[PDB]
Formats: C-alpha cells, structure tokens, sequence
C-alpha cells in the first residue's frame, strides 16, 4: 500500500501587518521564527504556536532570516542592504554586517556557526565572520539579483541562485567556483539548497518547476511539478521525519507535497488566501510551517501522522 | 522585498 501524509491544520498565527516573507524553525525544534515586509521578526512557539516575541531593528522589509545550529542566533537579511544578527534571548542586535550595495535576499549560518552566508540584488554572495561582524569574502556569483545562498551539511561547500539562470557551487574556504550546475540561462533560478546528506541540489525555476540534482553527477536525477511558481522566489523544503516528500509553498494559495521517489503529489494544503512564499520543516516532528503574503499575512503550522 | 516581484 502507498503512504500519504495527512497534514492538517493545528494552529494560524497572525501578527504580522505586511506579507510574510520567511519562516524557519530552529534547530532544537521549540521554535518558529518568521520574517516580514513589516521590518519585523516575530518569534513563535512550534508546538503551541503561542506568540512569544517580536524582534525589531530594520529600517525596511526583511526577505529573509536563519537559526543559528545551537539555536541561540539568528541572522536577517532586508531591504535596507544590512543583515543583522541577533540574540533570540534579548531580542538584541549583535551585529550589523554592512557592505552589500543593494538588497540583502537571502541569508544562511554554516553548520559551525561561526559564518554567515549572504545573496543580494547587487549580484554577489558575501562570507561574514559571525564574531566580528566583518565580510571575509565577496563572490562575483552571479549576473543578476542571487535568489538563494546555503551551505551543504560539512560547511565546506555553498549553493547559490540567481535570475540569471545559474545555480553555482563554491569552495567556502578559497570562494574559488566548482561548479555551474545550472548551465541554460534563463529560467530565472528562484531557489536552491542541499539535501539533508548534502549530495543532492533543489533547485526551484520561475516556469514552475522543482528538480533535485546529484550535485556530484550534475545530472537531474527527479523533477517536481503541477504547483504554480513564475512570480516569486518560494522556499522549498525535504521532508525527512516522516515519509520523504518534497515540499513547497505556491501562487496558487495552497502548499504542495511530492514523493520525492515518484514525483506524485501526494497532498495539497489549504486554507492561506494568498501566495504562499515559504514552507519549513519541523526537524523532528512532521510539522509544517506556511506563510503568506499581504491578503493573508498568517503562518500556518500543520500536523501530520505521515 | 521577497514579497514584491
């Protein structure tokens, strides 16, 4: 018999009064932490979905925000072309890592920790010492705004994405590009990031389409499809604590589930009125989180037994 | 501004 999750709607946490552009939960599963147009960080309970705090500082939007690995940091990227660390306890910036000449769009803590990796509109990724607060390196990556930035599972590799068609693998040390996994220019690649063993690549393109690559191949292995997505750069997650699905938010208000195996959709969550622009995964629990934009402005948080 | 096209 075949196995379909049954996520079902536990809580809706409204708060934010713009549309919500990032959710993430931290890695000791207790939180949920969510980034908005408002300029603000709203931190959230992941089991109660209880309120708990609001983080302020950005002069603008913030496009997106990442835990730190022992869940006491988080770091913002926005508009206002600063990324901010802060401590989640105090609710305190730490930091203010200036040097991008445009919007700052995404942001990623190494598994150490101890570097922070950043894309913007000006075109480059950026290393940032997370102690000190200074850029170590700036990567030429791209031809066009970086859509996404993460580290694979040892720290010693980062993917980035670009509007420029390209998905792109660095040597953290050296900055030195391995690889152009994604060679065709155009479509627009919105989104990538490692799998959780780090061989494999998902990456998102703006003719809505996901598909997984072996990074060490560079051949697209699966590709994920019937979700709408040629407007916005939507997250996308795997989802391992159960049965192993592919995950996405989408235009069309709802959040999609494949099997990763056999590409079949294997659920549709409703219930947002708008975009759904992020999704995460709970880390231990088959929880998810889902966040909308300015017709909704709620996260959603969903449970299932898988 | 992730939210805006």
């Amino acid at each position: 018999t075949p196995v379909k999750p049954n996520y079902a709607l536990m809580f809706t946490l409204a708060g934010h009064t713009k549309a919500v552009s990032s959710v993430k939960f931290s890695p000791n599963g207790e939180w949920l932490a969510s980034s908005s147009a408002d300029k603000l960080i709203k931190i959230w309970g992941a089991y109660d979905g209880k309120f708990e705090k609001t983080i302020s500082g950005h002069k603008l939007g913030i496009s997106d925000v990442a835990w730190s690995s022992d869940s006491n940091l988080l770091v913002s990227a926005s508009d206002d072309k600063t990324l901010k660390i802060w401590d989640v306890s105090s609710g305190k910036c730490l930091k203010t890592l200036k040097g991008h000449s445009n919007y700052v769009f995404c942001c990623n803590f190494n598994p150490q920790s101890n570097l922070i990796v950043s894309g913007s509109f000006d075109e480059s990724v950026r290393i940032w010492d997370v102690k000190t607060g200074m850029c170590l390196k700036t990567l030429p990556a791209h031809s066009d705004p970086v859509s996404a930035v993460h580290f694979n599972r040892d720290g010693s590799l980062i993917v980035s994405s670009s509007y420029d068609g390209l998905c792109r693998i660095w040597d953290t040390a050296s900055g030195q590009c391995l690889k152009t996994l994604i060679d065709d220019d155009n479509p627009p690649v919105s989104f990538v990031k490692f799998s959780p063993n780090g061989k494999y690549i998902l990456a998102a393109t703006l003719d809505n389409t996901l598909k997984l690559w072996d990074y060490s191949k560079g051949k697209c292995l699966k590709t994920y499809t019937g979700h709408k997505n040629e407007k916005y750069c939507i997250f996308a997650n795997f989802s391992v604590t159960g049965g192993k699905w592919i995950v996405s938010g989408s235009e069309d208000n709802m959040v999609y589930i494949w099997n990763l195996q056999t590409k079949e959709i294997v659920q549709k969550l409703q219930g947002h009125t708008d975009v759904v622009i992020s999704t995460a995964c709970h880390p231990t629990e088959n929880i998810i989180a889902s966040a909308a934009l300015e017709n909704d402005k709620t996260i959603k948080l969903w449970k299932s037994d898988c | 501004a992730r939210t805006k096209q």
